[PDB]
């Protein structure tokens, strides 16, 4: 059984440590695939 | 919807005696063991105020005397001793499923 | 689930209260039969459960029964050791 | 504390709209509670219309859900009723209340239980006749 | 084959459809014996 409420499991993830992750990831994805592009990142594709 | 059936429709006792008002819902309100059954004091011409939130415990500013009790459907809220300032219509409110109920309504009268 | 009586009942003997005629259906080689067996077990091998009696060995793992064609008769074992010791 | 305080027509012709608006003062309506109305009518206990979240997220009574609407103006700081359509058997007083919330939980996954009208104003009292 | 039910039916959250409580007849430490036992089970583990 369950003691008390029933909650959802989840993670945290501090919004400005992967908002400056990801800019640093931008800059070095941008070194192999070119300034001035656009980089997008969005959820995985569906499967397992 | 879940109903609930208030008892007596009306209970009169003398100043410094204790009175006892029935609350039974339909089905259970109890989720995950926090019973949410509220208790409220309408006083005639006032909109109600809630005295005891989750079945028992006893809201900030509500006078001691005041407390309840109960689990699954079955819920007795009382009034140790009654004051007479007590006069009033009680009502018991159910927040385990939409829509929201509240009960009949008790007419606490001085005698 | 086994069903015990005690195999003697008249013994004046240290095995009074010893040895159980215990009877309990048993598979067999085919899945949908089953056998009714009778058979002498230890009191020691078998404990009440509520007569109802299990094998003292339930409570706590699988038997595999011995080998009847493997001696338990102890051999001298020789121990030598490998070149450099 | 917060103090609640209604307006609006007190006699409305059969079949038209009641329009009731709640100011709320000492308080914001854009905070952790959830705002609702309860009416009130001889013959009948409290009965509740619906509850709305400052998001704009709300929750109605199964037999008027296709009669009112509300809605939160966060500018105003103000919390609104429209029922259409009334009837004689509308007459009632309506109340506005603050819903205390257990919130046990992650917000953005649910994990809250309305727990308690602590707050509730005058009421304003509402005759359908013409 | 387990009969099961919403462990929680009065869940407004995220985890309404989750947990479910689940019946069955499994054996026991005996052969000739069964014991009912109920159990909770995630969704994505028990499919009907
Ligand atoms: C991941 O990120 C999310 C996003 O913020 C974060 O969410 C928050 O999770 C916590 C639980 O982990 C939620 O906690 C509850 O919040 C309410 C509301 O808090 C306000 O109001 C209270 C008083 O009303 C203030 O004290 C508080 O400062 C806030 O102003 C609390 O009321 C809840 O309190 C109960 O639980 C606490 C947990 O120990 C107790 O300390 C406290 O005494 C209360 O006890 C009650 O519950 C107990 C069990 O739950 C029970 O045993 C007691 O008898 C009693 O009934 C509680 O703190 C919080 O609301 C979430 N925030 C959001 C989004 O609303 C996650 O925590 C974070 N997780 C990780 C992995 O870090
Ligand atoms: C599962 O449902 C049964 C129905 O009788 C109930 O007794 C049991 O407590 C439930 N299990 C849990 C873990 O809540
Ligand atoms: C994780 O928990 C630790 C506990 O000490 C805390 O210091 C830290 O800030 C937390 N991190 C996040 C991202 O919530
Ligand atoms: C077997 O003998 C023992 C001796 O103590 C006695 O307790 C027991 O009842 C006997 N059982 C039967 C089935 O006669
Ligand atoms: C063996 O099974 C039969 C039913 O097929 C049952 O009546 C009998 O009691 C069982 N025997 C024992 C010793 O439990
Ligand atoms: C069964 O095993 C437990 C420990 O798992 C032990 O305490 C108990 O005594 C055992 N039963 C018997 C009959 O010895
Ligand atoms: C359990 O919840 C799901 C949520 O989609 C619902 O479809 C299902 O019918 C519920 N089961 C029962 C037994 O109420
Ligand atoms: C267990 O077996 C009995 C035998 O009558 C059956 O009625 C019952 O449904 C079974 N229980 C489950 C959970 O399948």
């Amino acid at each position: 059984d369950i003691i008390g409420h029933i909650r959802q499991a989840h993670c945290n993830v501090s919004k400005a440590t992967w908002n400056e992750t990801l800019g640093k990831v931008v800059k070095q994805l941008r070194k192999h695939f070119g300034n001035n592009t656009i980089i997008r990142f969005a959820q995985s594709s569906g499967g397992d | 919807d879940i109903v609930l059936t208030q008892s007596p429709a009306s209970l009169a006792v003398s100043l410094g005696q204790r009175a006892t008002i029935f609350c039974r819902a339909s089905d259970t309100v109890d989720i995950s063991g926090d019973s949410f059954m509220h208790w409220y004091q309408q006083k005639p011409g006032q909109p109600p105020n809630l005295l005891i939130y989750r079945a028992s415990n006893l809201q900030s500013g509500i006078p001691a005397r005041f407390s309840g009790s109960g689990s699954r459907a079955d819920f007795t809220l009382t009034i140790d001793p009654v004051e007479a300032d007590d006069v009033a219509t009680y009502y018991c409110q159910q927040s385990s499923e939409d829509p929201l109920t509240f009960g009949a309504g008790t007419k606490l009268e001085l005698k | 689930t086994l069903q015990c009586t005690n195999y003697t009942e008249k013994l004046r003997s240290m095995m009074k209260g010893e040895l159980k005629n215990c009877s309990f259906n048993m598979t067999t080689e085919l899945r949908d039969k089953k056998q009714k067996v009778y058979s002498l077990f230890y009191r020691l091998d078998v404990v009440q459960i509520n007569k109802e009696y299990r094998l003292i060995n339930c409570n706590t793992s699988a038997i595999t029964q011995a080998c009847p064609k493997v001696s338990f008769e102890p051999i001298p074992i020789h121990y030598c050791a490998p070149a450099g010791f | 504390q917060v103090q609640l305080q209604e307006s609006g027509p007190g006699l409305v012709k059969p079949s038209e709209t009641l329009s009731l608006t709640c100011a709320v003062s000492g308080g914001s309506i854009s905070s952790g509670h959830w705002w609702s109305w309860v009416r009130q009518s001889p013959g009948k206990g409290l009965e509740w219309i619906g509850t709305i979240y400052h998001s704009g997220s709300a929750n109605y009574n199964p037999s008027l859900k296709s009669r009112v609407t509300i809605s939160v103006d966060k500018s105003k700081n103000q919390f609104s009723l429209k029922l259409t359509s009334v009837t004689a058997a509308d007459t009632a007083v309506y109340f506005c209340a603050r819903n205390a919330i257990l919130i046990f939980g992650v917000i953005a996954f649910g994990e809250y239980y309305f727990c308690g009208m602590d707050v509730w104003g005058q009421g304003t009292t509402v005759t359908v006749s013409s």
